RNA sequence: CGAAAGCUAUUUAGGUAGCGCCUCGGACGAAUACCAUAGGGGGUAGAGCACUGUUUCGGCUAACCGAUGCAAACUCCGAAUACCUAUGAGUACUAUCCGGGAGACAGACUGCGGGUGCUAACGUCCGUAGUCAAGAGGAAAACAAUCCAGACCGCCAGCUAAGGCCCCAAAAUCAUAGUUAAGUGGGAAACGAUGUGGGAAGGCAAGUCGGCCUGCGCGGAAGAUGUAACGGGG
RNA sequence: AGUAACGGAGGAGUACGAAGGUGCGCUCAGCGUGGUCGGAAAUCACGCGUAGAGUAUAAAGGCAAAAGCGCGCUUAACUGC
RNA sequence: GCUGGCGACCAUAGCAAGAGUGAACCACCUGAUCCCUUCCCGAACUCAGAAGUGAAACCUCUUAGCGCUGAUGGUAGUGUGGGAUUACCCAUGUGAGAGUAAGUCAUCGCCAGCU
């Protein structure tokens, strides 16, 4: 059982200098989707993905996603890595 | 000493009345090498593939077809 | 209506030609020189061409 | 010496290295790699030096693979020759290394040999360079 | 009032002619430009491997299949800008045409996109913007081409720009919280190292061990008249 | 659109009275099989995926109403514009 | 409700595999005498037909199997102002290609015949 703290990303906080400003203060945006629902843009903290990415049972089970009084069930569909340096920069979430 | 050296003189090819101006009857609107637009309808072509109006309209350009061929047109 | 007031605030001798010629076309002379203009979507593009160098209130 | 065996055209204009090397940046071969994180050219003489130190630290165990292929000549001019009268001839051939690629992979070895193996090849190259494992998303 | 150092041709190449760019007179006044909205066609940046080439490992019997890269003279794709047309607001002696008089056709640097050279040159050749040329004042010690700014004349009046406020030399020895000990600041790489400040984690039982990510420093560091690689004092 | 270098690569200084006009008509190349010489390739007959064939000639832009390939009749390879 | 013809549109519309139809229409089918053909051949092009069969074909229905379509979010690139010089950073405007979720076994006009 995996569980990420998220915080909601709204519009004006989307985009390229948004978005290197939320990576700036170590933050990570994310998408949720999947189902019947819209999308839900998404705010992770860095230290805490990065801590969850290291135990190999995280990319198989269902993991719990909290944007506050919300909670998604969901699996991580996809991962984008800095080339360089192999911080992540965004993940894809499938409603599961 | 070298073996290069030399080219052609330019052509000027290219498209000479955009979508949505007027024309007259006689004007070029296509000086193409090939067949890069079609002639639709009031447009017609030359020897060289030049495309020119010959009624007095407006431009215009499509998309038509199984092969999906550009087309140009004038509207009257 | 809506109007605002706008003022030269840097040099303009060294800019582009529509940077000038956007300045020309609000009434702006020189630096300090304010005046008064329409609202418009029309004005506005001309007044976002030059932000670097006008002030609006 | 790693070259193409025939190409289109024999001269190449020189051309920018810039952005980051978005495809060839991912273990796909083996579990561990070597990776730059800086850019450059990378001739074939270093090529085939880093892969003999390579391949005689790891004895000849497991395999290695090269990801980097030169195929991009570089021409000079003769010593003592004024600046016109056409382009130079043919010297080398490099690859251009932008941050991210991997270099070599190696396959079939505890980590422990590898990172030797690499931490001896990293000194013959011209640019700074990192170790990667194999990872899922 | 106010250029050009370009294009085309030349027994031409430091000459000259037509066109481009300046000026004076006449005609004619919104046709013109800037911006918004609307209608257009691209094959560049990037990317990709469908064609043309080239590259790596495997499978199968050169070729087909799987996975994996590259391209000025490859493209299944594909912008931002730029360009063309119509309509509209506001602001501008705008745009056109017809005549008299020219000069100029050796350019230079800086930034961006490139070819050439060694991604050398205060090198050379194009595109595009700024300055000089033909432009004074302030800053950069001094310093055509950088930064700020365009000098009609006079004033022992005032506010600011770039840049600055310990003394030479005008203005803070100003306030708040940190880092540096190297005169670093005030010249330089691969690489080396218990320097020192911060951060997210681990192993073991008065804590200890070593590992990553980072701010600022250390070594690597030798030249000829005189300190001489902060303008100086400091 | 245009755009320079003693920058990178290639061609031309012709051909054709049909290789022009016109009406009508056709569709390449590649592979596998069965077939006398005859074989990996002559000429047949039949199938599956196909634009990779061609164009007098270099490359590019094009080419199904084919601009590619045949047959009959012809001189519009006309004069004034 | 099954058709024939002419169009719009040009794969979300196409290829594959399966299944169905013969009143009418269409197709195969009969014969080459006449019209008309074959660089040979009634194969195709024609003509006069009507014993047959829905076998082939066409047409309509089923299934994403191959294809085609395709977000959102991010990333690359980029105009203008500023800062750095190996090609990046900041403000502001813009914004792909690839990939992911997902979608598709067609929509429509004019006419004539059948029941
Ligand atoms: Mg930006
Ligand atoms: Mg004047
Ligand atoms: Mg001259
Ligand atoms: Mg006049
Ligand atoms: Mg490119
Ligand atoms: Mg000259
Ligand atoms: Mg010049
Ligand atoms: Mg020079
Ligand atoms: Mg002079
Ligand atoms: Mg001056
Ligand atoms: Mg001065
Ligand atoms: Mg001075
Ligand atoms: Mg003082
Ligand atoms: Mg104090
Ligand atoms: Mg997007
Ligand atoms: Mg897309």
């Amino acid at each position: 059982n995996f569980v990420l703290n998220a915080q909601a990303r709204a519009e004006d906080k989307q985009g390229k200098g948004a978005s290197r400003r939320l990576r700036r203060e170590s933050l990570v945006p994310a998408i949720i989707y999947g189902g019947n629902a819209e999308p839900v843009a998404v705010t992770l903290e860095l230290r805490e993905l990065v801590k969850a990415l290291e135990s190999n049972a995280f990319f198989e089970e269902v993991v719990e996603i909290k944007v506050g009084d919300k909670v998604e069930n969901v699996k991580i569909q996809a991962l984008q890595r800095h080339p360089a340096k192999n911080t992540p920069m965004h993940a894809d979430f499938k409603r599961a | 000493s070298t073996k290069n050296g030399r080219d052609s003189n330019p052509k000027m090819l290219g498209v000479k009345v955009y979508g949505g101006q007027t024309v007259t009857a006689g004007n070029i609107i296509v000086r193409q090498r090939g067949t890069e637009f079609h002639a639709g309808a009031n447009v017609g072509m030359g020897r060289d593939h030049t495309l020119f109006a010959t009624a007095d309209g407006v431009v215009k350009f499509e998309v038509k077809g199984q092969f999906g061929r550009r087309y140009v047109k004038v509207e009257t | 209506m809506k109007t605002i007031k706008v003022t030269q605030t840097k040099s303009s001798s060294h800019r582009l030609k529509n940077h000038k010629l956007c300045l020309q076309g609000l009434g702006l002379r020189r630096i300090g020189h304010t005046v008064e203009v329409q609202d418009t979507p029309s004005n506005r593009g001309m007044i976002n061409k030059v932000y670097y160098m006008v002030s609006v209130e | 010496m790693l070259q193409p065996k025939r190409t289109k055209f024999r001269k190449v204009h020189k051309g920018r290295n810039t952005g980051l090397a978005h495809r060839g940046s991912t273990v796909s071969f083996g579990s561990i790699a070597i990776k730059a994180t800086e850019r450059g050219r990378m001739t074939a003489r270093q090529i085939e030096a880093a892969r003999r130190t390579i391949s005689r630290r790891i004895k000849r165990g497991g395999k290695i693979f090269i990801r980097v292929f030169p195929d991009k000549p570089i021409t000079e001019k003769p010593l003592e020759v004024r600046m016109g009268n056409g382009k130079g001839n043919v010297e080398y051939w490099v690859c251009e290394i932008k941050p991210g690629k991997i270099l070599y992979e190696i396959e079939g070895v505890n980590e422990d040999l590898a990172r030797e193996a690499f931490a001896l090849a990293a000194a013959k190259l011209p640019f700074k360079t990192t170790i990667v494992t194999r990872t899922v998303m």
